[PDB]
């Protein structure tokens, strides 16, 4: 598929990010239509092009990879650089996730030269141990035929052929890119202080983001370099979450209002609920990860007795109901 | 000698004072007689507590007899040009600058202790040379002396006459007193 | 100089002089004549040592001739509000403000060494000025003495009658006397 | 005592000074009577900062009564010779030198507190010794006297008259009345 | 209880849990400890309660027991602190009787054993009726 065959079906499954569903659609378009060509014709070697994401804590970066990846039939497998994934004492090699995704793919090398695995949390180990991770993880990056010998006979694949794309959350990374292209001192009368619960410009000056930023939040050179494509995400403000609702295909509204049509009970949420339980998902700072949380609660109490309860055609939830005020009212007939 | 407290956090243990780490947790201290140094130590603190986190209270308490007027206007100025709320407590006295400076917080949140005590009086000065200069210098420190009653009057909310003539002489007033005056709200008397 | 002494932890070796060792075990020292900086100093150490356990005991050592009146009282009032029990031991001596932070520890917990002594005195104060400027200052230093009166009376049990006419001059009591009169409950001797 | 404050930075824990923390944020303070000693440090600052970056802003807090006047002249210089532009926000007062600094600063980035004040006075002197050498050092404080006026104008946009009338003796000048005569471009009262 | 009525996934995750684990199940169906009052329930309600188990034991020499209200509240309680759930009732009722299954069978004319909060508490011995 196209670059924008790609965009029209992830943007069904996931909002927003539009420069980051742009870069990301071109890079793994780029990447696979250079690892169909397995003949290469012209002597010219294609060489991989490994993707960096970049954007706040729950902004969604964890479910572009998968969700992109299950677009197509390719294995898709992730780690965390939380647990210092190293073969020895620094912690547990990744390695063995890459025989993960091999067994995905009916244990198959051939196949699983199309992986996607991503690794997460990738800036907790910015250099301050945390240097010694960034090293060993150098050569795995690009092309190493070293790695755990599989036991289906030991073969040896490598690691050029599978896409890799490492991304976290970092942590004061608006702050150096602000001192660098933004002026004006942050503390004083004349300093432009921002607002905590206002003025979310983060998103857009993560944009203008180079590698020597990356430098000196504690990235080695070399981890940068093997890094050429680089996407920014913006985070999603208290009106991105009310459309997290609705739009996206399997929303959290839908699938719980189609599971209670099974027993011809529909219910509907009301835009005025809708952006209640944005606004209180806020104040919590889990993000999109706590709407499913609050939400299956709220609707908690009475899904269970809507089983056992006789007599009802549809049910509603309304805002004061949220608040736990009242209960949703029911329509008897 | 300053004691040297230790905070026990994630990345390890941390070396800090007394005083620092208090400041810390958004606290300063208004300690001493009002001069041009000590009053800009306390506005550099404001400032950073602000960039910190510019939605926290800030608190500071205020315990000194006074000192120069111009020093603690400077003071007054960043309590109100700060987003955050400036919440003051009298601890043991505050008289002349201390009183204005416990009176110029947020409104709602200014507290003393049951046994501290507020003084307030005119602005004090004095000048020496030919007629002409002495003339200037009475000018100026009479429109100093207005400026001061309008602003105490905003916040405690009494009337601009019943301001200037309290402030003729020096008033002590104890700290029941003191809310029913207007200076502060409440009296922390114990933690509930 | 202040000796550094080292302790012993999982962690490792940690550096601290004699004053920070002591303050780490919820221990404050009252020494010098009482005054603004010193007595701050003091309230902030109180307040750090509720946060970090607000149910220990704080002991704090009286050894001072004593100071200005307005300063101790921040150091009464702290006392009296942080949910802590404080526990007051006199130490070579305490008089003038000394005596009154002695009596005002937490009941049951006040102790005294037993060559320590205790002296109480009515407030000494005084101005200069125009006869409307001294009368002010007059029924000022005059409340204040009615208010410590009762102060000391509510903690040492005595009527407030005969507090007033045994602050009329200097009164020296001994460890044994201080028991009888109530500023302290027990003397300590040796460790038991 | 000057506070530590801590920065945090993914490189890991830094320990700065509440004056060192907003110098690395290119903040200067002018503080205490104008000499030698102190206007050489702040020519310092001001250089290193301009190195670090030549584009942004350099601040400065007016804050003092004045000083010698050659000690005066240095910092002057700098700021019209830096690259980066020098704004200048008066706290607290700005007399003598404090008052010309202010008005030194680079045109649309002069700011004042709203109670801040401003004085203005013609260079003070004085000389003793033989008739020959007292008429020289005359001429020199005389030649002072008018370059100080022509700067005062070119900034201020008024008169070279205007301002030696107003020189000759003491002015004061409120915060809404320096914006006026030209000392400032605007006053800072609540964030926006 | 609290603690655990709240929990995220990268609490999971660091404990040991291999990420994709964790996703696997959405729904996270946190107990929490027993109280005093679910643990008197469960003392006397249930059919193999231990205060039961422990009257069929002394059947076999034809000696009964029963336990007053006013202890069953303080057994309770008791295991609370010990924070090991329902088996530290089993155990401090053990300990408890532990005295009276050390003599009863050797004291000859027993009938009947009565047991109070104070017996328990360890400030008298266990009363007994001879018959
Ligand atoms: N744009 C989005 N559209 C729909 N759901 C989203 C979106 N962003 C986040 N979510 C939901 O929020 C959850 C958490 O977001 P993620 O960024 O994927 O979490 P995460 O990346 O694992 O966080 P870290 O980096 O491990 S701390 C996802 O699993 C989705 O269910
Ligand atoms: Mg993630």
């Amino acid at each position: 598929p196209t670059p924008h065959e790609i965009r029209n079906h992830l943007d069904d499954y996931v909002i927003g990010q539009e420069q980051a569903k742009k870069v990301l659609a071109v890079a793994v378009y780029n990447h696979y239509k250079r690892l169909r060509n397995g003949d290469t014709s012209n002597g010219v070697e294609l060489g991989k092009s490994n993707i960096l994401l970049i954007g706040p804590t729950g902004s969604g970066k964890t479910l572009l990879a998968e969700t992109l990846a299950r677009l197509l039939d390719v294995p898709f497998t992730m780690a965390d650089a939380t647990t210092l994934t190293e073969a020895g004492y620094v912690g547990e090699d990744v390695e063995n996730i890459i025989q993960k995704l091999l067994q995905k793919c009916d244990y198959d090398v051939q196949k699983a030269q199309r992986g996607i695995v991503y690794i997460d949390e990738i800036d907790k180990i910015s250099r301050k141990s945390g240097e010694g991770v960034q090293q060993a993880l150098l050569k795995l990056i690009e092309g190493t035929v070293a790695a755990v010998p599989p036991q289906g006979e030991f073969l040896q694949v490598d690691t050029s052929k599978i896409l890799f794309i490492c991304g976290g959350a970092f942590a004061g990374l608006d702050k150096v890119i602000s001192h660098r292209v933004e002026t004006g001192s942050g503390i004083g009368f004349g300093a432009t202080v921002k607002a905590k619960s206002d003025k979310a410009s983060e998103g857009e000056l993560l944009a203008q983001v180079e590698p020597e930023d990356l430098i000196k939040f504690g990235l080695i050179p070399e981890f940068i370099g093997r890094l050429p494509v680089v996407a920014t995400l913006n985070e999603l403000s208290e009106e991105a979450l009310i459309q997290i609702l609705k739009e996206p295909k399997n929303a959290l509204t839908k699938q719980y209002q189609a599971l209670f049509n099974l027993e011809g009970v529909d219910l509907e949420f009301r835009d005025e609920a809708l952006d209640a339980i944005a606004k209180k998902a806020m104040a919590r700072k889990t993000g999109a990860r706590g709407l499913r949380s609050i939400v299956e609660a709220a609707l908690l109490d009475t899904m269970y007795d809507l089983p056992s309860m006789e007599d009802v055609e549809k049910v509603v939830i309304d805002e004061s109901v949220i608040d736990g005020q009242s209960e949703p009212l029911l329509i008897y007939g | 000698l300053v004691p040297m407290v230790i905070e026990q956090t994630s990345r390890g243990e941390r070396s800090f004072d007394i005083y620092s780490r208090l400041l810390k947790e958004r606290v300063i201290f208004l300690t001493g007689q009002v001069e041009d140094h000590m009053a800009n130590l306390i506005v550099a603190q404001m400032l950073f507590l602000e960039a910190e986190n510019p939605e926290k209270d800030i608190y500071l308490y205020i315990n000194s007899p006074g000192g120069v007027i111009t020093a603690g206007m400077s003071i007054y100025d960043t309590m109100q040009f700060i987003k955050p709320d400036v919440s003051t407590i009298c601890m043991g006295q505050a008289a002349s600058m201390g009183a204005f400076l416990l009176t110029a917080g947020a409104k709602g949140k200014r507290f003393c202790l049951p046994n501290s005590r507020v003084m307030i009086h005119q602005p004090l000065g004095g000048y020496q040379g030919q007629a002409t200069d002495i003339e200037i210098h009475a000018r100026e420190i009479l429109k100093v002396k207005g400026r001061m009653n309008e602003l105490m009057a905003l916040h405690t909310g009494q009337s601009l006459e019943q301001i200037e003539r309290d402030t003729e002489r020096d008033r002590f007033l104890s700290a029941p007193e003191a809310v029913e005056y207007g200076l502060v709200d409440s009296i922390l008397t114990h933690r509930n």
